[PDB]
């Protein structure tokens, strides 16, 4: 439908980034809104061929770039933490005084950090499924845990026998701050007393993260937090 | 599909030897709205002729006011030539003030 | 200037979701009803240009031009429900959608058979790692939140295997 | 002001 | 009496030449008050009548922005719309659009219209209830069936109703010394012989406005159609109009001919005799 590019993306205070966003529907309008905590869904910019129609940005920081058709691109200079958020860009058919329906983008989730030092990727743990809850419930349920990690920029997936599953699974669906720079998030899969008790089947909990770009810098002293899997996986046993 | 240019040339108040005025050219009833007017005295065209926005009546033909400051004298002829695609020739309108 | 209400709303299964939109522009003459569940895109759900009501399937729009008002009716509510209902308008002569604060609509599921129990599990890789799992708790049940430091308690989620109300719901709790 | 609705044709 | 605020577009593809010609103009009544020409160098909403300059530069930014997405509108619509008779891209086409409202004297909503044209014929129109449209051809159709879908009429109602109907009041309080006037024609009638036997009867009328007038000929109290030529409406150039009537009359019997003149600012229908 509409690209956005990319979908995580973290920056230092006064940087600059460039939001891409392309739809190839033939569509006359592009606009882009912002989604908050604060407002779900504030209006940023409307574009009718490619002209500007309206800008409710009290800043002249948030720059459109329209010279290219299907194309309305973002760029925000000086950064700064206030402009975290995710950024939807939208698109419809007709100019934007008489659209009958917009259509929404994926979304760039943006994060402007005062430091870039407080980037770190995720801790991963698996817990194994009590023996009470096979004996009484005969199902298992397995926990993954995922710690330390920062900024909010992590997706989880459970995989069984090399596949991803998504039936008897739940995943919170925000992280939760442990301090000021370190978010949490929790999963449970829940499976057979059978299926577990089987050796055969082995189960790996997966939490991707996302992190500094191959440009940014960082110092030689430890591992730079770069766009990572990290994993933790058990196996099925007769106990 | 195309509809030939209907022509007017009159001035704006009664004309008085001597006291100024401005000289119209009225055409309409014309398409498609591609046009060329000119007011000319003694044969000559005329410099700095302003002329109307392009409007069109109900039945979708154009129509356009072209017009410029002028003293009429007893010596001086004055017209308009329009020229038009349904005109295989301009067409040169004298203007006539005693009708 | 697009007002909600409310802003969250708990339904029970089956049960009625009744959400309002007014708008304080004069020259507002039309609503759109967006909805986006959480971590995805918002998608239009019902728009209305005329005064009356206009129903497709369980959601019903009204729109009431005198009152710059706007509301969405849910009947039946499932709990694919569950997600946040946006009020958009377009005053005539502006060129885009003006969304509200939203209303997070939440549809809990009809647990037919509660049997609530509390199980610890350990974390083989490393010791000094313990959490603990509250699940197949009632619907009504209360999930109690932590203030402490250096405790998490979560929120109630909701898994389904392939089975028969194998709906479940479950909370994670560690330190 | 102006005002004739956009729709493309 | 009545008041009316129309919009008149123009749009004329050039095909080899660059963008379309795209000329907008705005009338309260038969006063035109603003004007776009999309080749003119200062690619803005002009203001043409001393009233409308009162309005602040948020005015005309806006309608500026406003009018030149039309022009890309239209500049699109040429394009589908020489898909949709299949014709070849070398021919010159036109889209003309004309809408508006009226009101009242009581100043309230009394009549909306919006119509388009493709090279000088009917394409779609909006219909008097402003709820449907009436298309020409079967590629008005196609058109027809896009603003259906897309509610275009709805929209282009709550335009009509609302901010056309509420600017045209502002308009009407801003020009109200020029806007609401009625002037009287000024009469006179002109005699040419044209032969032995005949002779020219014209009967003027001069500096009148609005520009609706009736110029009709009598003899001996009845109604002549016959050897009568007719001109239409003219604009003087400063806001009033004119038109005259001739008749050709025997020699001789030019006081059994009679001029009538019927106008709004007139008491009582003029009468004249040579």
């Amino acid at each position: 439908k509409i690209i956005q590019k990319p979908k995580y993306l973290v920056a230092v205070t006064g940087s600059e980034k460039i939001l891409i966003c392309e739809q190839y529907l033939g569509h006359n309008a592009m606009y882009w809104y912002r989604q908050s905590a604060k407002k779900p869904l504030e209006f940023m910019f409307s574009y009718s061929y490619q002209m500007l129609m309206d800008n409710q940005t009290a800043s002249s920081r948030f720059q459109p770039q329209s010279s290219k058709k299907n194309h309305l691109d973002l760029q925000i200079t000086a950064l700064k933490p206030d402009d975290s958020a995710t950024y939807f860009c939208a698109s419809s058919q007709d100019r934007g005084d008489s659209a009958h329906t917009l259509y929404f983008g994926s979304g760039t989730r943006l994060t402007v950090l005062e430091d870039l030092r407080n980037v770190t990727p995720p801790k991963v743990s698996l817990f194994e499924p009590s023996k009470a809850e096979i004996a009484n419930k005969q199902k298992a349920t397995l926990v993954c845990l995922a710690r330390g990690f920062f900024p909010d920029h992590v997706e989880l997936s459970w995989w069984v026998n090399g596949k991803e599953v998504h039936s008897g699974v739940c995943t919170d669906p925000q992280a939760y701050k442990e301090s000021n720079y370190s978010y949490c998030l929790s999963s449970r899969l829940r499976v057979s007393a059978t299926f577990w008790h089987n050796p055969r089947n082995h189960f790996r909990c997966q939490v991707q993260f996302h992190g500094l770009s191959e440009e940014d810098k960082w110092p030689e002293g430890s591992p730079k937090p770069v766009t990572q899997n990290i994993s933790a996986e058990a196996w099925g046993r007769a106990d | 599909i195309q509809r030939t240019p209907k022509i007017q040339v009159y001035s704006r108040h009664p004309a008085e030897n001597g006291k100024s005025n401005f000289l119209n050219c009225y055409v309409s009833g014309f398409h498609p709205s591609d046009i060329e007017v000119d007011l000319l005295k003694n044969g000559e065209r005329i410099e700095k002729v302003e002329h109307s926005d392009l409007s069109f009546s109900k039945d979708w033909s154009f129509y356009l006011l072209y017009y410029t400051e002028f003293t009429p004298t007893e010596k001086d002829e004055y017209a308009c030539r329009v020229n038009h695609v349904t005109l295989s020739q301009p067409k040169i309108v004298k203007w006539d003030r005693d009708m | 200037k697009v007002q909600q209400s409310p802003e969250s709303l708990i339904v029970p299964e089956g049960g009625m979701a009744s959400l309002n939109c007014t708008s304080s522009d004069r020259n507002v003459d039309y609503f759109w009803w967006y909805r986006q569940h959480s971590g995805k895109s918002p998608k239009m759900l019902m728009s209305i240009f005329s005064n009356g009501e206009k129903e497709e399937g369980r959601f019903t729009v009204h729109l009431n031009k005198a009152s710059l008002h706007t509301s969405l009716h849910i009947r039946d509510s499932q709990p694919s429900d569950s997600a946040l209902y946006l009020c958009a308008a377009r005053s005539s002569g502006s060129w885009q959608l003006i969304f509200g604060s939203g209303t997070q609509l939440t549809v809990m599921p009809d647990i037919q058979n509660p049997e609530p129990a509390v199980y610890q599990l350990k974390d083989p890789r490393s010791q000094d790692s313990t959490l603990c799992l509250f699940t197949d708790f009632d619907s009504q049940i209360n999930v109690p939140k932590t203030m402490e430091s250096g405790t998490f308690i979560t929120d109630k989620c909701v898994l389904d295997m392939k089975a028969m109300d194998s709906k479940s719901n479950g909370a994670i709790a560690w330190s | 002001v102006v005002g004739a609705v956009g729709v493309g044709k | 009496g009545s008041h009316s605020m129309r919009y008149f577009y123009t749009s004329v593809s050039r095909p080899g030449r660059g963008e379309p010609r795209f000329i907008a103009v705005g009338y309260v009544d038969d006063t035109q008050f603003v004007r776009f020409d999309s080749d003119a160098a200062s690619q803005r909403m002009e203001p043409r009548a001393p009233w409308i300059e009162q309005e602040g530069p948020e005015y005309w930014d806006q309608e500026t922005r406003n009018v030149k997405a039309q022009s890309q509108t239209d500049r699109v619509d040429l394009g589908t719309l020489r898909g949709y008779y299949n014709q070849s891209e070398d021919g010159s086409h036109t889209i003309q659009i004309m809408y508006g409202c009226d009101v009242g004297p009581d100043g309230r909503f009394l009549r909306g219209y919006r119509q388009d044209a493709y090279d000088g014929k009917d394409y779609i129109a909006l219909n008097e209830d402003l709820r449907s449209w009436t298309a020409a051809d079967m590629a008005a159709q196609i058109t027809k069936r896009k603003w259906e879908a897309a509610h275009a009429a709805e929209q282009q109602r709550a335009y009509l109703e609302g901010r056309c109907v509420e600017w045209l009041r502002r308009y009407l309080e801003n020009g109200k010394e020029t806007l609401q006037r009625t002037d009287p024609p000024k009469t006179h009638m002109t005699h040419h012989p044209i032969s032995d036997h005949e002779a020219t009867l014209r009967c003027w009328a001069l500096g009148f406005y609005p520009a609706e007038i009736t110029l009709t000929w009598q003899r001996d109290g009845e109604d002549q159609t016959q050897d009568t030529e007719l001109v239409e409406t003219r604009p003087a150039g400063d806001g009033t109009f004119q038109k005259w009537a001739a008749v050709v009359v025997p020699s001789g019997e030019e006081q059994r001919y009679t001029c009538h003149v019927q106008h709004e600012g007139l008491p009582k229908p003029l009468t004249l005799r040579w």
